RNA sequence: AUAGGAUAGCGCAUUCGGUCGAAUUCUUCUCUGCGGGAUUCCUUUGUAAUUGCACAAGGUGAAAUUUUGGGCAACAGCAGGUCUGUGAUGCUCCUCAAUGUUCUGGGCGACACGCGCACUACAAUGUCAGUGAGAACAAGAAAAACGAUCGAACCUACUUGAUCAAAAGAGUGGGGAAACCCCGGAAUCACAUAGACCCACUUGGGACCGAGGAUUGCAAUUAUUGGUCGCGCAACGAGGAAUGUCUCGUAGGCGCAGCUCAUCAAACUGUGCCGAUUACGUCCCU
């Protein structure tokens, strides 16, 4: 199975609150727009992180998302 | 039409014939021709001590000075020990697990002696055996009489 | 062989007092007598001049003969000695080679010898266990 | 210059096809050359059924401990096999191949304690048919005279033929018989 | 003990020599069959399996048979087409 | 002898085991048949998917519902 | 002359630290460089059971130890080459000097 | 004077490396190991070796000599690795000295027969484990 | 070809690691310290949602779901094992004809028998005798001694023995190990080898035992271990009730190295080689 642990989604969503200006719908822009905002041994983690951070984006687009608070 | 040269192609160098082919076309000619010394030890012993019985073929000792000069064709500066590694088996140990033995170097050394008093084989340079001008001329010329179905 | 079955073919032969099979080949026919063995067997051929080809049924009784008789004595017909079953005799001190019932009779002498004087290995015998350190 | 792949350079397997309109998507007739391929047929469910038939077969003869992995033995195995089978039977052998493994499986099974009549999925025809074909050629020749390339091709033309004297059909009728009982 | 029983079996006697009974019938009847291997052979002659390979090959080189297949260890022949 | 049956829908593994599987299967039959478009329930053993054949022999009975 | 720098460690840091600094001093020298050749790694191994006692299920545990080796080929003489590795080397880097002939 | 046009390339199954060298030459000739490849035994694996030229067909090897050397792995692993070199050879001669309409003909005839003919298999042997036999095998256990 | 099939070729024809010939250019293959690369990332008139978290097929790709295989692995426990690892230890016991410590010999191996785990087999998908092509992980020599800063221990190649078996025994050289072994000729395997055997406890099997000889060691008898010829007429022709392990480079088969090691692997720890059947599930048994 394929599930993002809350460490994973809570970087994610504070990525998107400080970042969503920067991030976009494809996921190799937002995994290079990541790797130099974020400081993390695991590259692992990271490509995880991109890939959830892309998938809230687009929830963003279809409406407001639980969590995320976009001042 | 089956041993016509395919195009533009001409002659035969050994490692374009079949190997078996050449190995059996070499030890007829040995044969027939009567100068080879075989030792008189070849009609009792074994090849190997990792074999259970002797050679079977009467001409054995032919087929292996030819398979010999073969693989000091293709090896050159190799040794007893070296050839001792091709011409090796799996020895059968009874109720314990099977290894694998390297040939006995002594019918090796006496293939290489008989090769050696043909002028087909000469001692090389800083250890080994090497072939000759005229062991590598003999190894190349029937193996064109291979290509060409001759087989002596 | 593609050889036709003479009428002189016999299924058992007679040969130092074993019932040598016929229809085997003539080595393998050969290692059925006591102390004769497979590489003996193909020695023997060489030595009496007989194509190892060849049914054992057709032998002759002039070919048998010369087959026991190079049984008997084979340092004769330039056998070497380290080709013998028995090369040193500890009682005699001759290179022979035993064959039919002289392989057990010995056996049973040596058996005897190592009994008489109380060897280990002969009172190991003597109990029917394992004398090899088993 | 290209030219379709004929199996041992000498059977086409041009109209090859399978009479069962089922096993029709399960019994693979892709052209190839030797009946020897590394593919990693084993990695998805029924990724097994786009193999090629003959192949197939070549599988189920690497049996037992001295069999094991012995796939260029079992592809010389087959080389006799096949021109038995066309001098036995005049046909291509690729065809009479297809038509054993089409109809050498039971088509109704009984299983579970009280046993019940079940259908038998095309996956499994396919599988038991190459099983019990190769396991009767095996026992026929185990301790026989005739080598296996006469056994294997006589249990592969009986089964083609739907006779009984095949060690897989004598098994189908049986099972299917004791599948009718449990109706 | 003796956990099993065996089904133990008819030793056949086959020859391992030709007679002239034999050879005439592998002369004659042979070179008729569609399909020729030396367990074959040696099923309807009742003889052993080395030389009826040994015959065979014989009718081949007299082209009396034809190899369909050949390997070290199998041979298979046919019938002369016509 | 053997009527011809397309697997519609899996039902899912019945029994202990899980070694059967339920299926619908549609018989295919010609039109103007009285078997045409007949859908029928029925236990299947061995590895089965959608848009597998099976050949049926009877089709009579229907498997009870699991 | 061709003088030849080996250099030797259980550290992969540690090496590639000390033959960075190396190149680096030998290229103000202005001198023709062999580029520093990766050696293969060679891992030691030892694997023993993890009780001491033989009680139990028999585990064992792995032990590995890599050895990290470079060498770097100085066309200089003896007297400049000495004074290009004259520095702090890291600790368990061995350095080991040699001529070619 | 006629400018040199060569290619290299290489195919890899299990431990077994092949490497290939494409020369365009007086005329087609393939040797693995410097054997033939009519020499090339048993006929099984000859006729896999051979798949690299009858798929896409012998006209595309016209004039090309191509030297193959393998080495590790055993016996039917170089010759699956010797094979996809000789593919991958013709494609990477083709990429340098002819145009991309071919090259893309050639690679989607091979890709039809077989995707390890141009793309190396991934799988290796798993090591073993202690308390294990071999990769999955475990000790035997007795209960009394 | 003795009978000789099938299987790429149709501006310059191929071959020779001893031809230990030179030269020039180069990094495709090998070596590797940090990097890159995969994530449910992309697509469904899929499932589901009727928020979501996700899932299933396919795509992309070297790799497609913990990428694969390991290592690590919480908190509570067990009177589990170890006082035979230690100069880790409380209490207790012996302590000069000693339960300390050496030395000699014997034993730990002893067999009516029962059990666990292996090895070898019961043969033709075979055994012999030939011949071919061909892995990977790894190992290698010494003192504050002894001899004249090295050289000898260790591993090996080649030669010699050889004007006649094997196993040996010698000589010379190299290697501190990507340098020598080594272009690591492993064994399963392959052979249109026109080879022998032909269904039999048989040329299957190789237990048991006899005689010669060599080698390790201070010492081989209770065979230390190889090699030769005998013995094979030992059981065994597939194994009752029961029962172990295992899902892909996997099982099984096959050898090799390391480890114990003066000498001795049917063991273990690793390594590569040949390579499947079945399932893609269920909670019936545990
Ligand atoms: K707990
Ligand atoms: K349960
Ligand atoms: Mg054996
Ligand atoms: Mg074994
Ligand atoms: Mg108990
Ligand atoms: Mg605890
Ligand atoms: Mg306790
Ligand atoms: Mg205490
Ligand atoms: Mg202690
Ligand atoms: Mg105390
Ligand atoms: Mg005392
Ligand atoms: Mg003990
Ligand atoms: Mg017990
Ligand atoms: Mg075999
Ligand atoms: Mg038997
Ligand atoms: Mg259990
Ligand atoms: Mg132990
Ligand atoms: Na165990
Ligand atoms: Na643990
Ligand atoms: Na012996």
């Amino acid at each position: 199975g394929k599930i993002r642990t809350k460490t994973v989604k809570r970087a994610s969503r504070q990525v998107v609150e400080k970042y969503y200006s920067k991030l976009n719908f494809d996921f190799y822009q937002n995994k290079r727009v990541i790797m130099d905002v974020t400081i993390a041994e695991s590259k692992k983690l990271k490509n995880k992180i991109a890939g959830y951070t892309t998938h809230i984006m687009k929830r963003l687009a279809r409406g407001p998302v639980r969590g995320i608070s976009l001042k | 039409n089956k041993i016509h040269r395919i195009g533009k192609r001409k002659g035969a160098t050994l490692k374009d014939v079949s190997a078996w082919r050449w190995i059996k076309t070499a030890a007829r000619h040995f044969k027939q021709e009567g100068k080879i010394f075989v030792p008189n030890c070849t009609e009792i012993m074994k090849s190997s001590h990792g074999r259970e019985r002797a050679p079977q073929n009467p001409d054995w000792y032919y087929i292996r000075c030819a398979a010999v000069l073969r693989a000091i064709y293709l090896r050159p500066g190799v040794g007893y020990g070296g050839l001792s590694k091709r011409f090796g088996n799996k020895k059968n140990y009874g109720s314990r697990p099977e290894h694998t033995v390297t040939s006995s170097t002594g019918p090796l050394h006496w293939a290489c002696k008989s090769l050696t008093k043909l002028g087909l084989v000469e001692p090389g340079a800083q250890s080994g055996q090497r072939l000759t001008r005229k062991g590598h001329k003999f190894a190349d010329s029937l193996a064109f009489q291979v290509q060409i179905r001759k087989f002596g | 062989s593609l050889t036709l079955i003479p009428d002189h073919f016999q299924h058992i032969v007679r040969l130092l007092n074993t019932n040598v099979e016929g229809k085997r080949k003539v080595p393998f026919a050969l290692r059925m007598v006591k102390g004769v063995g497979i590489r003996f067997a193909y020695l023997v051929c060489k030595k009496a001049g007989i194509d190892v080809e060849r049914r054992a049924g057709t032998l002759t009784a002039e070919e048998l003969e010369k087959i026991a008789e190079i049984i008997a004595d084979p340092a004769k017909f330039k056998i070497p000695d380290w080709f013998l079953n028995r090369q040193r005799d500890p009682k005699t001190g001759k290179t022979e080679h035993l064959s039919s019932s002289m392989v057990d009779t010995r056996l049973r002498d040596d058996l005897e010898r190592l009994k008489k004087m109380r060897a280990h290995r002969g009172v190991r015998h003597a109990y029917g266990l394992r004398v090899r350190g088993q | 210059s290209s030219k379709t792949p004929k199996l041992f350079n000498k059977w086409s397997f041009e109209g090859l096809e399978t009479s069962e309109l089922a096993l029709r998507d399960h019994i693979s007739t892709t052209a190839a050359y030797v009946p020897h391929t590394s593919g990693r047929w084993q990695k998805r469910r029924f990724y097994k059924a786009r193999m090629p038939i003959v192949e197939r077969l070549a599988n189920g003869l690497m049996f037992k401990g001295r069999g094991n992995g012995r796939k260029l033995q079992a592809a010389r195995l087959l080389k006799h096999t096949l021109e038995i089978i066309h001098l036995l039977t005049d046909e291509n052998p690729l065809q009479v191949v297809v038509d054993a493994v089409s109809k050498g499986a039971p088509r109704e099974d009984s299983t579970r304690v009280r046993r019940q009549a079940v259908d038998v999925s095309p996956m499994r025809r396919v599988n038991e048919a190459i099983y019990q074909m190769c396991k009767g050629a095996r026992e026929a020749a185990f301790r026989n005279l005739k080598s296996m390339p006469e056994c294997l091709a006589d249990e592969i033309v009986n089964a083609s033929k739907g006779s009984s004297n095949s060690y897989a059909i004598k098994k189908k009728d049986e099972v299917e018989r004791v599948a009718k009982a449990n109706r | 003990k003796k956990w099993s029983k065996g089904q133990s079996r008819e030793a056949l006697q086959n020859a391992v020599m030709f007679d002239k009974e034999t050879y005439d019938k592998l002369r004659s009847e042979v070179p008729k069959y569609k399909l020729i291997t030396p367990s074959i052979i040696s099923d309807r002659l009742k003889i052993a399996v080395s030389i009826a390979a040994a015959g065979l090959k014989q009718l081949c080189r007299e082209k009396l048979i034809r190899l369909v297949s050949c390997s070290s260890k199998t041979r298979v022949y046919t019938r002369i087409v016509q | 002898q053997a009527q011809v049956g397309l697997i519609i829908k899996v039902l899912g593994r019945t029994g202990s085991r899980g070694n059967v599987t339920q299926v619908r299967v549609r018989l295919m039959a010609e039109a103007g048949s009285p078997d045409y478009n007949r859908t029928i329930v029925r236990n299947v053993k061995g590895p089965c998917k959608e848009n597998d054949m099976l050949s049926l022999m009877e089709t009579e009975r229907e498997a009870r519902r699991l | 002359q061709t003088v030849r720098l080996t250099i030797t460690s259980r550290n992969a840091k540690a090496v590639e630290s000390v033959t960075s600094q190396l190149l680096t001093r030998a290229r103000d020298e202005k001198v023709t460089i062999h580029g520093p050749v990766r050696l293969p790694t060679r891992t030691l191994k030892i694997t023993t059971r993890k009780t001491p006692c033989g009680n139990g299920t028999n585990t064992w545990d792995t032990f590995e130890l890599k050895i990290y080796k470079r060498i770097i080929d100085l066309h200089a003489p003896t007297e400049q080459v000495k004074k290009i590795t004259s520095f702090t080397m890291e600790s368990g880097v061995d350095v080991s000097i040699t001529i070619l002939d | 004077s006629y400018a040199l046009k060569q290619v290299q390339t290489f195919g890899k199954k299990k431990t077994a490396i092949a490497v290939a060298t494409v020369t365009k030459a007086a005329q087609c000739n393939i040797k693995v190991n410097g054997v033939p490849l009519q020499q090339i035994l048993p006929d099984t694996l000859r006729a896999k070796i051979m798949e690299a030229i009858t798929v896409v067909g012998s006209k595309y090897y016209s004039r090309l000599r191509i030297d193959v050397a393998v080495h590790g792995g055993g016996q039917v692993s170089q010759a699956y690795a010797a094979r996809q070199a000789i593919a991958k050879g013709l494609i990477a001669f083709f990429q340098k000295y002819h145009n991309e309409v071919e090259k893309a003909a050639l690679k989607d005839k091979f890709l039809a027969y077989d995707k390890f003919l141009l793309i190396a298999d991934p799988r290796r042997c798993e090591p073993k484990k202690w308390g294990r036999h071999s990769a999955r095998t475990r000790f035997t256990k007795s209960y009394r």
